[PDB]
RNA sequence: GUAAAGCGCACGCAGGCGGUUUGUUAAGUCAGAUGUGAAAUCCCCGGGCUCAACCUGGGAACUGCAUCUGAUACUGGCAAGCUUGAGUCUCGUAGAGGGGGGUAGAAUUCCAGGUGUAGCGGUGAAAUGCGUAGAGAUCUGGAGGAAUACCGGUGGCGAAGGCGGCCCCCUGGACGAAGACUGACGCUCAGGUGCGAAAGCGUGGGGAGCAAACAGGAUUAGAUACCCUGGUAGUCCACGCCGUAAACGAUGUCGACUUGGAGGUUGUGCCCUUGAGGCGUGGCUUCCGGAGCUAACGCGUUAAGUCGACCGCCUGGGGAGUAC
């Protein structure tokens, strides 16, 4: 069953991906979208959107460039019976920068680099590279 | 793209998800080929011919098959044009430096039977040389012409044509192919989806490309 | 299974009201019936493993589900035990 | 998967993991600070022995443990709900699913008698064997045991093993439909529990056919075999024991995504239903196959593709699944 929402989400969008798919959708949830948002604010998805008012729905439209798709790699981190939580100088630096790592911070679910500068630690999630 | 009225769809339900975004129906079982998105690159992709077809672009025009065989060769030798309706060889394109041999041979030979250089030795050897004109034009013929691989390239169906598209993009040159529903387009970075025969069909874009390459030379 | 009246009547008599089959103390009582009945005809064949398996899979369910009221309701839990006679 | 390796299968305690919304907390988590983390090593910058080894000044490091102050996104505690997970109900759906008891017809063998006469049976040939004490064949009556031709299949059911005539009785599970209801009550599970083909073991029954053993006959160089003529255990039954199999998809279970085509199976919605006809849409199941995966063979929405939760197991071959 559903043990980790946050996994599905990530492998929703990789095989879209690689599925050529337009969007994805998928029942959405506070930290669902707010990864979600992560991903936008950055450059990896064409944009997102919560649907259905007592039934979460997400319209997470996957980005494409030229002869190939946005994500190129897009794996879990924090997964669960085996959660990571890491200090500030202790983030990861996903694709010497190029990437991204989505960490949980006490503030909201910022970026490596993010937090980072902000100078706080945060549990991983991901690394949408 | 009123024409477009004449060759619409084609093929059951074989088709391949790859050429789904191009249907425009089913009706009758048998897909609609999507002239809506057709026309788009009826003319877009028609007129990036035009241009290397301007300094003597050697346009290779494809298709064995029955229908547009006989007529590849009126629509392609319209002018420099190039074309092929005799089953693609196995390298003619790729392997041109050892293909280009029977090139050769067909010229020489078909000089033997042009002036007064055929007629001579035992009915045997003599009816044997002019078997094989009777053959290497049926292939050479619409190359033989041509110096050496030719400045772009443009098929009729890419499913039955598949060898010429390899060796095409193999060696780097561009391909134009109207393969409809059950067809990979990936073959081809210039899809034109539209029954892979038809009467119409063929003779239509055959005569209408051409345009664009014999008489859109300056 | 079990007989439409016993079902429905069973149902009554434990629903938080009326046509609530789904209550859980409900559930419960509906279960144990069947199971304290399948006693008579497990107790003779005997060798009736596959039918076992019910009886054994809705048993453990019973557990399974006092264990739920127990922990989300301390109070209808050691009730319903009663009107049915339960825990050893 | 085939290289070493998926427990034969289930149920399930501990254990591990836990859909969703808000509030609350602040334990894990993060930050700051204060302790403590001996010095010497190590490291960086710098000195002193002509240099170097060496000695040394300072800092960094000491990944750590504790206390205090906060931060609240995430995990967790709590309270309150939620409904998509799971389950309950109603209604149907098909079925070699299970236990028990009946029961029919086809054939086999045997017994009795009628008819009839010199063979039958068996093989590659034979031979043993059965026949004049009358076989075989044929007809009539009867005795009994085991198994259900046809339907029947790429079929169906089941956790696995496995389960086919028909009839009833007791009984479990799976599926669709509309909805009505409970409200995360879930997934997985070491140990434990239970189910386990065949052969085998115990007691007591039953015994037609087949058949280890055994006995002849033939084959052969030999033939403790294959083949032939007989034939005991057993096979069948009841209760108990034994737990193994190439217990095989050689592929653990639960959940989610990922192009297609062809066909079987059963449920359900709709269409001059005017038709079996057509369209959809659920569960199950074969076949081909793309992407991708693979050492290749191959797998391929029923994955061996892409991920997550939990468990089992592998770590060269022989010795050895042997000894103790
Ligand atoms: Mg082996
Ligand atoms: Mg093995
Ligand atoms: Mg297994
Ligand atoms: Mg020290
Ligand atoms: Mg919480
Ligand atoms: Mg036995
Ligand atoms: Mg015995
Ligand atoms: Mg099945
Ligand atoms: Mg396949």
């Amino acid at each position: 069953s559903m043990q980790d929402p946050i996994a599905d989400m990530l492998t929703r969008i990789r095989n879209g991906q690689a599925a050529n798919k337009a969007a994805v959708t998928m029942p959405s949830s506070k930290l669902k979208v707010a990864i979600a948002n992560v991903l936008k604010e950055e450059g990896f998805i064409e944009d997102f959107k919560v649907e259905g008012d007592t039934k979460p729905e997400l319209e997470l439209t996957l980005k494409y460039f030229q002869g190939k798709a946005v994500v190129e790699s897009i794996q879990r981190v924090s997964r669960p019976g085996l959660r990571i939580y890491k200090r500030k100088d202790e983030l990861p630096k996903v694709m010497a920068g190029l990437g991204i790592a989505v960490v949980s911070t006490s503030k909201g679910v910022m970026t490596d680099r993010a937090a980072r500068q902000a100078g706080l630690g945060g549990e991983i999630i991901c690394y949408v590279a | 793209m009123l024409k477009a009225g004449v060759h619409f769809g084609h093929q059951t339900r074989y088709w391949n998800p790859k050429m789904k975004p191009f249907i425009f129906g089913a009706r009758n079982k048998v897909h609609i080929i999507n002239l809506e998105k057709t026309v788009p690159m009826f003319n877009e992709a028609l007129a990036e011919l035009n241009k290397i077809a301007s300094r003597k672009g050697k346009i290779l025009f494809v298709g064995t098959k029955r229908a547009a065989s006989e007529a590849v060769k009126d629509a392609a030798l319209s002018c420099d044009q190039f074309f092929v309706n005799h089953r693609w060889l196995g390298g003619m394109l790729t392997n041109w430096k050892t293909v280009r041999q029977s090139i050769k041979r067909l010229k020489d030979l078909e000089t033997q039977s042009q002036d007064g250089t055929f007629d001579k030795l035992t009915k045997k050897e003599a009816l044997m040389r002019t078997r094989e004109l009777e053959k290497l034009e049926n292939s050479l013929g619409g190359i033989k012409d041509m110096g050496g691989l030719p400045d772009a390239l443009f098929v009729i169906d890419a499913d039955h044509e598949h060898i010429a598209i390899k060796e095409a993009n193999n060696l780097g040159i561009p391909v134009f192919a109207i393969v409809d529903t059950n067809s990979d387009p990936d073959g081809v970075d210039f899809v034109i989806p539209g029954n892979d025969d038809a009467i119409r069909a063929v003779t239509l874009y055959l005569g209408a490309v051409a345009a664009t390459v014999r008489e859109g030379r300056s | 299974s079990l007989s439409t009246e016993a079902t429905a009547k069973i149902v009554s008599e434990f629903g938080r009201d009326a046509n609530d089959t789904g209550s859980t103390e409900v559930q419960v009582a509906l279960l144990t019936a069947q199971i304290n009945h399948l006693q008579g005809h497990f107790a003779e064949h005997k060798k009736d493993h596959h039918s076992r398996r019910g009886l054994l899979r809705m048993v453990s369910q019973r557990r399974k589900l006092l264990d739920y009221l127990k922990r989300k309701d301390v109070a209808r839990y050691t009730r319903l035990i009663e009107r049915l006679g339960l825990r050893r």
